[PDB]
């Protein structure tokens, strides 16, 4: 279990921890994070009692290093920082867990839910979209934009998700624009699992990182990111067995962990509908078509 | 973006473009099997590709070899007449190649731009208006080289005659879609008017008849009356 030590609270801010959250009130006596589960990533996030536009956060693993919270009075927000004096971290955390002024992570035992939302994240590919490689952990706000966003426009801030375009040359190859473009499969499995990704678990670990920063930033472009990644699977007839029966798992508990209120803007109608319904796959995401029609009935 | 009334006069000026239509290339006719079933039987179609401003036309006939074998052939129809249509633009020299392609029904857009990707600067767009394309096969000489057909086969035709010698390209395609609606809504009156007096010939190389500037105005106020008159009949106003 670790540690994400904050050395003060001087403004009020709702911090969430994965799919947890605390108000913290202006200059509380609060100090951080305790029990923090090794071995998955973690996300912290921030918003400003002040200003509910802009939440922001940050992408972590603490076997990567030991890190803390220090709010910057100059640019105004909650600044993730690494300690590299290992004795000197391990002072302040003890110190501060002595006094008491730390949340612990709240982990219920029977749950899987932070396990099943990140799977398949990493936090090396995670570093390689969100290109900042004097830090070891991963800045994200609601307003940063893709680079297929930009493409149709500051770089060193841009998402670097993978571009999936269903009517572009990488997509269609010459010839069997029919066949290809109504059935996805040679880009999915040649073009984007064997090409780019490798692997399945490359390819779901975007998936999933690209749901989780629509979920905890409203980032609209990593909702578009989500939503092709899903579609270009349910629009190939021959995926294989194992990603199908893994996806169904994967979004079921997207959907489960889904504020209710969000679901309007969350979630793109069509991609759903003919995901669910329509598509080569409609028949397999039993779990997944289930907990949408019992949850959200009207979307579709 | 979209064709409409508002940007109507686009159509004349000297950006290279070509209207596309794709109503009369699968075509078929409906019957009942020995068993009381019903199956359909393909005949020969065509994809209307006109230049508005040129009266240039590139009818490309559909031969009904292409669908032997096929499944879902009106879905099959729109990637042809996709294909055939990028084939056609990569045979034409570059400053002959359109600045623009404008589709008479929304559901070519996503087939043609995919058969397309290679000319990105070639805008692919839909149109609302509703335009007589499909009466095309109503006009005898293209009804009759599409039905002898006995392969794939490209005919160019200028749909205007010689009429850009005497009136502008705008006057010119408000009397083909003028013509053309007429067609589509009484062909058979239609046709009665445009061929009543037998002194006034198609030339061998024309399509319609070589009326003169006085009988093309009783002509056209003919046709306004036709079409009112369906109207009225189709409502009951």
């Amino acid at each position: 279990m670790n540690t994400v030590p904050f050395t003060s609270a001087p403004i009020e801010v709702t911090i969430g921890i994965d799919q947890y959250s605390f108000n913290v009130k202006e200059n509380q006596p609060f100090h951080g994070i305790k029990d923090i589960p090794i071995g998955h990533v973690h996300v912290i996030h921030f918003q400003h009692a002040d200003n509910s536009s802009m939440r922001y956060g940050y992408w972590f693993d603490c076997r990567m290093g030991n890190f803390y919270i220090q709010y910057d009075p100059k640019d105004g927000l909650y600044k993730m920082m690494e300690e590299r004096d290992g004795a000197k971290f391990e002072n302040i955390v003890h110190n501060f867990k002595e006094r008491q002024m730390m949340v612990s992570y709240p982990k219920i035992d029977e749950d899987d839910t932070w396990y099943n939302l990140t799977e398949f994240v990493q936090m090396d590919k995670i570093r390689k979209i969100v290109r900042k490689d004097e830090n070891q952990f991963s800045y994200v706000d609601s307003s940063m934009t893709t680079v297929q966003e930009n493409e149709l426009s500051d770089p060193a801030h841009s998402l670097n998700y993978t571009v999936i375009n269903f009517k572009s040359r990488e997509a269609i190859r010459p010839g069997h624009e029919m066949e290809d473009f109504l059935d996805k499969s040679y880009y999915l499995n040649t073009v984007m699992l064997q090409g780019i990704f490798k692997n399945s678990s490359n390819y779901f670990g975007e998936l999933q990182f690209a749901f989780l920063n629509a979920m905890f930033f409203g980032n609209y472009g990593s909702s578009l990111q989500w939503h092709a990644m899903i579609e270009l699977i349910c629009s190939s007839a021959t995926v294989p067995k194992h990603m199908l029966d893994k996806l169904d798992e994967i979004l079921y508990y997207q959907i489960k962990t889904l504020p209710e209120q969000y679901s309007d803007i969350l979630l793109n109608e069509r991609v759903w509908n003919i995901c669910l319904y329509s598509s080569f796959q409609k028949n397999s995401l039993h779990n997944t078509e289930k907990i949408m029609e019992n949850k959200y009935p009207e979307l579709l | 973006g979209a064709m409409n009334s508002s940007n109507y006069a686009e159509l004349f000026n000297n950006d290279i473009k070509l209207f596309v239509d794709d109503t009369n290339v699968y075509r078929v006719t409906v019957h009942k099997t020995f068993e009381g079933n019903v199956a359909t039987k393909a005949i020969n179609g065509c994809i209307f590709t006109l230049n508005p401003k040129t009266g240039h036309l590139f009818l490309k006939i559909i031969h009904t070899s292409v669908w032997a074998g096929q499944k879902r052939l009106s879905q099959l129809a729109k990637w042809k007449t996709a294909e055939e249509v990028s084939a056609l633009v990569r045979s034409l020299p570059k400053e002959e190649q359109p600045k623009q392609i404008i589709v008479t029904r929304k559901a070519m857009l996503d087939p043609l731009e995919v058969h397309m990707l290679d000319f990105p600067n070639i805008a692919i767009r839909p149109t609302e208006l509703r335009l007589p394309f499909s009466a095309a096969m109503s006009i005898d000489k293209l009804s009759d080289v599409v039905m002898k057909a006995t392969e794939p086969q490209m005919v160019l035709f200028n749909i205007y005659d010689d009429w850009l010698d005497r009136i502008s390209s705008y006057t010119a395609f408000s009397r083909l879609t003028l013509l053309l609606r007429a067609l589509k809504t009484n062909e058979e009156s239609a046709k009665m008017i445009l061929l009543s007096d037998p002194t006034i010939t198609i030339k061998s190389y024309h399509l319609w008849p070589s009326f003169t500037d006085e009988q093309w105005i009783t002509i056209e106020s003919q046709m306004r009356d036709l079409i009112l008159t369906e109207y009225g009949r189709k409502y009951n106003v």
